[PDB]
């Protein structure tokens, strides 16, 4: 479907954002959780504000077939296949007591199949513990404290929260007995130990160049049943940083990644790597044009409620990403890929082309 | 003080109790908010 492609898209670019001001530090990013809740946002939001988001998302949440289609790759995400392996939630949360406009509930649970949370942020200790309670319960107990004290006050309306955890098992899982640890070298030219999974496998490695002429290579890694994959990404030069990868790494080209014609067995050198990123979404988004709906007074969200003021406080994503062995709690030449050095990673839901995580490994 | 075709209406000050989804949060849910909604 044309949305799942847009709304990775716009996903991967918000990715980027928040890349560019992350410096040397590990992000771990959700391309399909931020573009779920900002699709939802568009229904409550109307004038320039609207606009906005919807140019950056580019698409209309109303167009026909539109939200069918966010509908059908939100149920698949929960199908039987998931081992627990994929645990999200999207949530808008609206001051309670605010007086909402007619019929507006009914109709944003016709498009999701869920409802605007209604919490009273003028206590405001409580507000916080209902928010972090709802965020731990639905991420089954994985994003916990989500908001700590001050992180909203008594004259917080509108926030918007997205917590996802991620923990893959693989099809192929590496031998716990062939980890061990090893020298990882870091852009910033220090090297450093770190245990590293080694497997012995035919996956799918592609080479590439960038529009400057600079190598990198694709690793694919499928998880179970082949629904889901991680693919690792990085220049094939040491000297060549991260960025000169992560910013022409765009949906079209993930989407577009493939089988080998013929797959060729390969000793696997890969980092173990347990991420947690908290992304404070406002920066990003205005960098992308969606400056209007944190605005105290140009904020027009006008579907949601026309009878008070509103503007979004804070934008929220959190992401959790486990890569080990085998991705449960048990307990397991020919030529070598070692990945020693910083890498992308994108996990793809296969059947959609959808780009559900995306990070920097720049330490693990 | 039934939750029959309410579950998606969101928080009704003028209702007795609420079907919204937080409502457990605030001790208000209607008895049968859980077979309803």
């Amino acid at each position: 479907s044309y949305v799942a492609h847009l709304a990775s898209d716009f996903g991967v670019r918000v990715f980027q954002q928040v890349a560019q001001a992350s410096k040397d530090r590990n992000v771990v990013f959700s391309p399909y959780g931020v573009a779920s809740v900002l699709a939802m946002l568009q229904l409550t939001t109307g004038g320039e504000t609207q606009q906005q988001i919807q140019a950056a998302m580019g698409f209309k949440i109303d167009d026909k077939g539109m939200a069918p289609a966010l509908r059908h790759l939100y149920k698949e995400l929960m199908g039987p296949w998931n081992k627990d392996e994929i645990s999200t939630t999207d949530a808008i949360f609206v001051q309670r007591d605010l007086k909402l406009v007619q019929g507006f509930m009914p109709h944003f649970f016709r498009l999701f199949r869920s409802t605007v949370k209604q919490v009273d942020f003028s206590e405001v200790e409580r507000a916080r513990f209902i928010i972090n309670d709802w965020v731990k319960t639905h991420t089954k107990g994985m994003i916990s404290h989500l908001l700590g004290t001050g992180a909203v006050d008594q004259l917080t309306r509108l926030v918007l929260v997205n917590a996802l955890y991620f923990n893959g098992q693989w099809k192929t899982p590496f031998p716990d007995s062939s980890t061990h640890r090893r020298l990882f070298h870091k852009s910033d030219g220090s090297t450093v130990s770190v245990p590293m999974m080694a497997q012995t496998n035919k996956f799918n490695y592609t080479e590439f160049t960038t529009p400057d002429g600079h190598y990198y290579d694709i690793l694919e890694l499928p998880y179970h049943g082949d629904t889901l994959s991680m693919f690792i990404a990085a220049p094939y030069e040491k000297e060549v940083p991260l960025s000169a990868l992560t910013n022409i790494l765009s949906a079209q080209l993930i989407s577009h990644w493939k089988g080998n014609m013929t797959r060729l067995p390969r000793l696997l050198v890969l980092p173990k790597f347990s991420l947690e990123t908290e992304v404070d979404l406002r920066k990003p988004l205005e960098n992308l044009g969606m400056t209007d709906m944190f605005r105290q007074f140009q904020a027009d969200f006008t579907s949601l409620s026309d009878q008070e003021p509103l503007h979004v406080a804070l934008a929220l994503q959190k992401v959790k990403i486990e890569v080990n062995e085998s991705g449960t709690v048990a307990s397991s030449a020919p030529e070598e890929i070692i990945i020693d050095r910083p890498f992308l990673f994108v996990v793809r839901h296969n059947p959609t082309g959808t780009v559900l995580f995306m990070g920097q490994v720049m330490e693990p | 003080e039934s939750c029959k075709g309410r579950c998606t209406e969101g928080f009704n000050v003028d209702k007795k109790c609420q079907c919204d989804e937080l409502c457990s949060y605030y001790q208000s849910c209607c008895t049968d908010y859980t077979a309803e909604c």
